[PDB]
């Protein structure tokens, strides 16, 4: 899974 | 495809979503990741040290329209993930839309997921107050002040891997034969540089899950991230299992389960049965919903593969509907 700035 | 159309490859299980860009003169095609979460456009390039030998690089001295730029930037992701070099300047060409003298971000050094990982960089569709440079405007800003697009918009179709998999993004513009009924309209909260929005609820079946919740409308997240309390009540629900690193163990079988309905400014939109399940890996399989430390939700891939969204960087606001399927 990926969780891109704040999260 | 239309102007301002760009068709996405879903990644594996739904878990990532790119679409192509060309930068540069003549131009080199990238595929970058569509991030809603982050306003930063960056891409491996071959100043690049550690960068995978798989990913298309820029190479400044192949653009006749390459510009340097004395400042150098760093971002560091929500999930650990890294990257880092130097800005120039070039054109980029968004579905037909040429965008010059954009502000591009070189890598130099990037993260060991990201060199392993299916794109070439991110495209960043969140606010301009969250650039890590300060004065970087992002594309949409440039969309709008070079009068590409007549509309602050962007419709957003997610497909699922079960289907088919495929997405697209519309500059400018929407399609409605990727969603059923009426759009409904919420208001946009941007004070974090995020495309905040309020919940009013959740329920499963006749439970309420979860009153009022904020979370952030992330194209960039894989999961539906809920704030510990919320996440624990949706477990419950469900008879998932906590595997103590922010995600759950969930039934396979979803033949059983009822959709996790979110009540948003008066309308339902709801993260079908078969999105409850994530992957399966050898028989056990991953729930679609996980929990983090934050007061706010994340509003992934889970729930916006379910939902098309067009959102309006001008209001702002978003509108909302459950997919065509
Ligand atoms: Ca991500």
């Amino acid at each position: 899974p990926f969780c891109x700035l704040f999260x | 495809a239309g102007v301002g159309t760009v068709p996405m490859t879903d990644y594996g299980n739904d878990i990532e979503y790119y679409g192509q860009v060309t930068i540069g003169t003549p131009g080199k095609k990238f595929n970058l990741d569509f991030d809603t979460g982050s306003s930063d456009l960056w891409i491996a390039s071959t100043l690049c040290t550690n960068c995978g030998s798989g990913q298309t690089k820029y190479d400044p001295n192949q653009s006749s329209t390459y510009q340097a730029d004395g400042r150098t930037w760093s971002i560091s992701y929500g999930d650990g993930s890294s990257a880092s070099g130097i800005l120039a300047k070039d054109n980029v060409n968004l579905g037909g839309l040429l965008i010059k003298g954009q502000t591009i971000e070189l890598a130099k050094r990037e993260a060991a997921s990201f060199a392993s990982g299916p794109n070439d960089g991110l495209l960043g569709l969140g606010f301009d107050t969250i650039t890590t440079v300060r004065g970087v405007k992002t594309p949409m800003d440039n969309l709008i002040s070079q009068g590409l697009i007549s509309r602050p918009i962007f419709g957003v179709y997610l497909g699922k891997a079960k289907n088919g998999g495929g997405g697209e993004y519309i500059f400018g513009g929407y399609d409605s034969t990727k969603f059923k009924g009426s759009l409904t309209t919420v208001p946009i909260d941007n004070s974090r540089g995020w495309w905040g929005i309020t919940v009013d609820r959740a329920t499963v079946g006749t439970s309420t899950v979860a009153s009022s919740f904020d979370g952030i409308l992330d194209t960039g997240t894989t999961l539906l991230i809920l704030p510990n309390n919320i996440a624990a009540s949706v477990a419950r629900a469900y008879g998932a299992s906590d595997n103590g690193d922010g995600t759950y163990t969930i039934s396979c079988d979803t033949s059983a389960f009822k959709p996790l309905v979110f009540s948003i400014n008066g309308a339902s939109f709801q993260v079908s049965p078969d999105s409850l399940v994530f992957e399966e890996f050898q028989g056990q399989c991953i729930a679609g919903f996980g929990y983090g430390n934050w007061g706010f939700a994340i509003i992934g891939d889970t729930f916006l593969k379910n939902n098309y969204v067009v959102f309006n960087q001008g209001v702002p606001e978003v509108q909302i509907a459950p997919v065509a399927e």
